[PDB]
RNA sequence: AGGACCGAACCGACUAAUGUUGAAAAAUUAGCGGAUGACUUGUGGCUGGGGGUGAAAGGCCAAUCAAACCGGGAGAUAGCU
RNA sequence: ACACAGGUGGUCAGGUAGAGAAUACCAAGGCGCUUGAGAGAACUCGGGUGAAGGAACUAGGCAAAAUGGUGCCGUAACUUC
RNA sequence: AAUUCCUUGUCGGGUAAGUUCCGACCUGCACGAAUGGCGUAAUGAUGGCCAGGCUGUCUCCACCCGAGACUCAGUGAAAU
RNA sequence: CGAUGUCGGCUCAUCACAUCCUGGGGCUGAAGUAGGUCCCAAGGGUAUGGCUGUUCGCCAUUUAAAGUGGUACGCGAGCUGGGUUUAGAACGUCGUGAGACAGUUCGGUCCCUAUCUGCCGUGGGCGCUGGAGAACUGAGGGGGGCUGCUCCUAGUACGAGAGGACCGGAGUGGACGCAUCACUGGUGUUCGGGUUGUCAUGCCAAUGGCACUGCCCGGUAGCUAAAUGCGGAAGAGAUAAGUGCUGAAAGCAUCUAAGCACGAAACUUGCCCCGAGAUGAGUUCUCCCUGACCCUUUAAGGGUCCUGAAGGAACGUUGAAGACGACGACGUUGAUAGGCCGGGUGUGUAAGCGCAGCGAUGCGUUGAGCUAACCGGUACUAAUGAACCGUGAGGCUUAACCU
């Protein structure tokens, strides 16, 4: 349940460490990006030799929200922050190489396996 | 919206429904008849009855807890001394309400609510 | 209602063991991975249980790599494989919301032992 | 806001279209004692169905 | 082909062998008996209409009795009509059971919708509410600006106002058809469907593919 | 020690909502400034209308004030309605 | 103008908690405010709580929400010290 | 610039994006020395701008407790 | 000019089409992809922000698109009051001065209880020709109508290659709408618990009152969105622009003159809702009523006596129905409401007693006690035969049967 304005930690070795959501892409008046929506972010933190830099601003799949995913079954699967992982404007595809913290299968998403196949959990 | 809620307002706020149904409860007992409004009537059988069966059983719990409810010990003391007893074999209904006509001052609906067999 | 109960009673499990908020459960959980199904372990403290009949659920939390991991099961539901006890936790609250705001440390929660 | 022009006396009229009252109809006698009641109430002298409840 | 009437017991769930929760909307489907059928030559157009459950005699009526009687099946809550289609054919005192929908695979169910009261525009109408703060006097949920000016001059019928919401025919087409249970009297849909539960609902064969 | 600080009474009146045929011809409620000083208040006194008084706004002078109120000139005058 | 939520100088100062004449609860004393009875729609007023988000509102963070005590530790620029 | 019309001047800063803000430049339409000039610690219910916290301000509204509204009884207005 | 308040915002919209997107089509300096231009088309859809009072604009980032206009430059008895904005004040500039600016700057009261029209809801009356209960037919009216992306066909047609389709099919989304409460949650001042200060119930223990529900932690039913289900259609008809067949007028040509085939989100249908006050008051099924008298201007006349059905309604118990009316359930041959029993659920181990400890407090009895609107049951309590309204066989004419 990400939105404009929405701050979220990061979960790769991108070097941002906290961007904000500038906008929720995946058609009109769309509002809330959430299991794993691809939002545009500029950069507000980031650490001093990254691979991006603060101000920066590009896209990301969000990967933990405290709002959480619902499955076939009826349960949840909620997060204690938000979290996403930084991809680069013009392929999506992660600008990190490792991933941080767990992960949901929702993001079997062919383009995001490699999250999945790195990332600790879930 | 009220759907499926129970509980009547009496233009009230919670407090003091609490402390009006307590203040005459003890009355419909230490009277075994009163008269009043009839929406207050109809709630007060909610407030009483359950007085009534709970002193079906003495022991010091149920007074005590009879007298949380009630806060008066002349009608905790009816309540399982006598009215307990005497409602012993009978399975609720014990109290009944007689409509009586329009109050003067200001028209509201009346009802007399006496427990059922008051001899008193 | 009657005829619900008739519906929902013949969906219920029969053997979900007994725990309580506190309790340290492990749930194996059934799903697939990739091209397999199979049996995957989530552990942690049961802070919520949810009771009504086929509909019963319980908020497992779990502090994974960092930071917390709440997930609700749906004890009737055929992807909970198995619920088992780990460790009988000595709380009392039957929510046991306030571990939200406790970090490592002062989450521990008292064996129950008895 | 107000009226533009007076309205005349036979709205008034159309517009207490329904304000008659309604007589009751439904006075009884009790069998016991023969004073009138409406239904499902107590006589003045607390006869109800025949059986004296109350007393007062 | 004809629907059913029934009654809408509640919701729940039924468990997928592959873990999936399907909701449901349980639906009672005693047997429908025909007490009259209609044709062209005498009526117009075909049709069965049918009754369904049972009456307290003492609040039956003479005329509905007299009616009931005729086909010579019991009294019913009440009556409701079905449009045959050419080929279908019914026969007065018929009985009709829940098997009807064994398959059909989805359907449209009909009920009266809870009954909200007199909701304002924004429950109704979903409209916007104004400002809370900011200024705004005595304005928050009222419905805004109705209209234009001296063109018009005055306000469009069907203008979005307040007032009663809730308890109106609704129909909810293709739900899928989850189980069908004579010996129980159950349908099985998929969904929530119209109206409180205990109130009547008309089931029909989903027109739309 | 202090036209010192925080803060009740007391003095005030920065914001908002309510009220606007008001509970009230200026207020209520929540917040707000001063609060040993150029403080605040009781009683009585003095200044009078082209006059007073004014840490000055044309403020205030009995629900008012770029000239009070009352009575008079007076039926001012009104090429206007 | 009203049996008007306004205005009106002075004196008195009980108990518990409290720095306190604040504040909560009480004592003495005084009161429930001169239409009431029911309903538990919209909408208005006055409050409580609120998933995820957190100024994206708006002229403006207006309004809310938030901070809030005592004692130690400890506090930058700048400075008329 | 409480002063600048042209003007959202230009450049720098801050923002994802800043007709405002800050720092600069000097082309001062039309600053300037007790009609005081330029500074200035402290003070300020003073104006402008940023940020942390905070939040129903907002996405976008829900629910609940109360006074009206609504129904009965009594009284009984108003503008026009 | 004895008062037609205003820029922008907010809220709510409604038309036009000179069409922004989606749809159809002609030409293209159209290979494909993607464009250009024009024709048809108004069904629906048609951005959040930074700055500024702004509209606009510029900028950032979306989108299929971010349309242009009219509606007192729509909308202040609907809100706002930033701009405009009287009275205070200041700068600059003008003026000897009072002062002035269509320069700037700081501050700066937005009334109105709706009679009529209109509109949204909801009743009462009468009518529909004896009266009544139903179920209908469907004239008419309203709703709805949006679209991304991926996959297949296919790395195919096309292309030197980069790239990359038409037609058709399959999925899965955005925004929107409806319903629902099963799930996930919110709330839940009527359930349970903890706790501060104080007062009371003599005291202890145990309780209750007040302090925003004192402050909090949870939470049942219900309501509810963020929650989960469904929707937009396919199809059919007649068309627009357009593409054509046959074909003369005009030995040819010609889509047209006659004749014929096609052709779009527009239209009529199909889908949902209302719907016989459709006074053109329709249809079908069922139900009820089978006494006499008097008078007058003697006629569809007025009255009286007796009768009083079907049904309505009343009264009570009431409801996921509700402002009130209304609508639904039930009224003893009874589960309508309350109570009562059992169960669930919530809270989370009451009181009391005992044991340990100097004590706070622990442990045991104990998953205890309590537990609303819930589920399954139960006539204990309240739902008394009755009253009232509505009648007593139903006009004339013609026709078809019928004696
Ligand atoms: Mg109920
Ligand atoms: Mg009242
Ligand atoms: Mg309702
Ligand atoms: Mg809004
Ligand atoms: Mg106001
Ligand atoms: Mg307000
Ligand atoms: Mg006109
Ligand atoms: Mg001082
Ligand atoms: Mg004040
Ligand atoms: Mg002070
Ligand atoms: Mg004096
Ligand atoms: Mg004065
Ligand atoms: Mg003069
Ligand atoms: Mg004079
Ligand atoms: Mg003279
Ligand atoms: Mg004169
Ligand atoms: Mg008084
Ligand atoms: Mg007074
Ligand atoms: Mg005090
Ligand atoms: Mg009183
Ligand atoms: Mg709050
Ligand atoms: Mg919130
Ligand atoms: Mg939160
Ligand atoms: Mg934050
Ligand atoms: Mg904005
Ligand atoms: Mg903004
Ligand atoms: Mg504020
Ligand atoms: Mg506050
Ligand atoms: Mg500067
Ligand atoms: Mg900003
Ligand atoms: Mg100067
Ligand atoms: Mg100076
Ligand atoms: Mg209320
Ligand atoms: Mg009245
Ligand atoms: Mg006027
Ligand atoms: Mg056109
Ligand atoms: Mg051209
Ligand atoms: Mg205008
Ligand atoms: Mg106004
Ligand atoms: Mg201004
Ligand atoms: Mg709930
Ligand atoms: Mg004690
Ligand atoms: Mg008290
Ligand atoms: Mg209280
Ligand atoms: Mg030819
Ligand atoms: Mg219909
Ligand atoms: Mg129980
Ligand atoms: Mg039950
Ligand atoms: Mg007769």
């Amino acid at each position: 349940m990400i939105q404009e304005q929405t701050m979220l930690n990061v979960a790769d070795n991108s070097g941002a460490r906290r961007v904000m959501c500038i906008k929720v892409l995946g058609g009109s008046h769309r509002r809330y990006a959430g299991v794993g929506d691809i939002i545009k972010i500029t950069i507000k933190e980031a650490i001093p030799r990254g691979k991006v830099k603060k101000g920066d601003v590009l896209k990301a799949v969000v990967v933990r929200t405290k709002k959480g995913v619902r499955r076939p079954d009826g349960s949840v699967i909620r997060f204690d922050g938000n979290a996403c992982v930084l991809l680069n404007n013009n392929s999506e595809q992660p600008i990190g190489t490792r991933i941080f913290g767990p992960v949901t299968r929702e993001l079997r998403s062919e383009k995001f396996m490699k999250i999945i196949s790195l990332a600790p959990e879930v | 919206m009220r759907h499926r809620k129970s509980g009547r307002q009496l233009n009230r706020n919670s407090s003091h429904r609490q402390a009006m149904f307590r203040n005459m409860a003890g009355s419909l007992v230490r009277h075994e008849i009163i008269k009043t409004t009839l929406p207050k009537a109809k709630e007060l059988r909610r407030v009483v009855e359950p007085l009534i069966t709970l002193a079906k059983t003495d022991s010091v719990a149920n007074r005590r807890l009879a007298f949380a409810r009630t806060r008066d010990n002349e009608i905790v003391a009816k309540l399982f001394n006598e009215l307990g007893p005497r409602f012993a074999s009978r399975a609720g209904g014990y109290t009944r309400i007689l409509k009586c006509g329009f109050r003067a001052g200001d028209n509201a609906p009346m009802a007399y609510i006496e427990l059922v067999d008051r001899s008193e | 209602s009657n005829i619900i109960k008739q519906l929902e009673q013949e969906q219920m499990k029969q053997d979900v063991p007994s725990f309580r908020p506190g309790d340290t459960v492990e749930v194996k959980v059934w799903v697939v991975e990739g091209s397999k199904k199979r049996l995957q372990a989530f552990e942690g403290v049961v802070i919520a249980i949810r009771n009504r009949g086929l509909h019963s659920a319980f908020t497992v939390r779990k502090i994974s790599n960092g930071e917390g991991v709440e997930r609700v099961f749906q004890t009737h539901s055929p992807v909970v494989d198995s619920i088992s006890v780990k460790r009988r936790g000595a709380v009392r609250k039957a929510k046991l919301y306030y571990l939200r705001e406790r970090t490592g440390k002062a989450a521990r929660i008292k064996e129950r032992l008895n | 806001a107000v009226q533009q022009n007076k309205p005349t006396r036979s709205k008034r009229g159309m517009r207490r279209s329904h304000d008659a009252l309604t007589a009751v109809t439904s006075l009884s006698v009790d069998k016991t004692s023969g004073e009138k009641h409406l239904r499902h109430h107590i006589t003045a002298d607390g006869y109800y169905r025949g059986r004296k409840v109350i007393a007062k | 082909m004809i629907g059913l009437v029934g009654k809408k017991v509640g919701m729940t769930r039924i468990f997928t062998e592959d873990g999936v929760s399907i909701p449901v909307t349980v639906i009672e489907v005693e047997a429908n008996r025909v007490t009259q059928v209609k044709d062209l030559a005498n009526d117009g157009y075909r049709a069965i209409q049918v009754t369904t459950g049972a009456k307290k005699a003492n609040r039956v009526t003479k005329p509905e009795a007299g009616h009931f009687a005729k086909a010579g099946v019991e009294a019913g809550r009440g009556l409701w009509e079905f449009r045959l289609a050419e080929g279908e054919e019914f026969t007065v005192g018929q009985s009709i059971s829940v098997e009807l929908f064994a398959d059909v695979k989805k359907v449209d169910v009909t009920g009266t919708s809870k009954g909200k009261g007199f909701a304002g525009t924004v429950k109704r109408w979903n409209f916007r509410t104004q400002d809370a703060t900011h200024g705004n006097s005595l304005s928050h949920r009222v419905p805004g600006s109705i209209g234009q000016n001296q063109t018009p001059g005055k306000v469009f019928k069907g203008k979005k106002m307040a007032g009663q919401m809730g308890n109106e025919r609704v129909t909810v087409q293709s739900l899928d058809v989850v189980r069908v249970d004579a010996e129980r009297n159950l349908l099985l849909v998929k969904g929530a469907v119209p109206g409180a539960t205990g109130s009547d609902l008309i089931v029909k064969p989903a027109v739309k593919a």
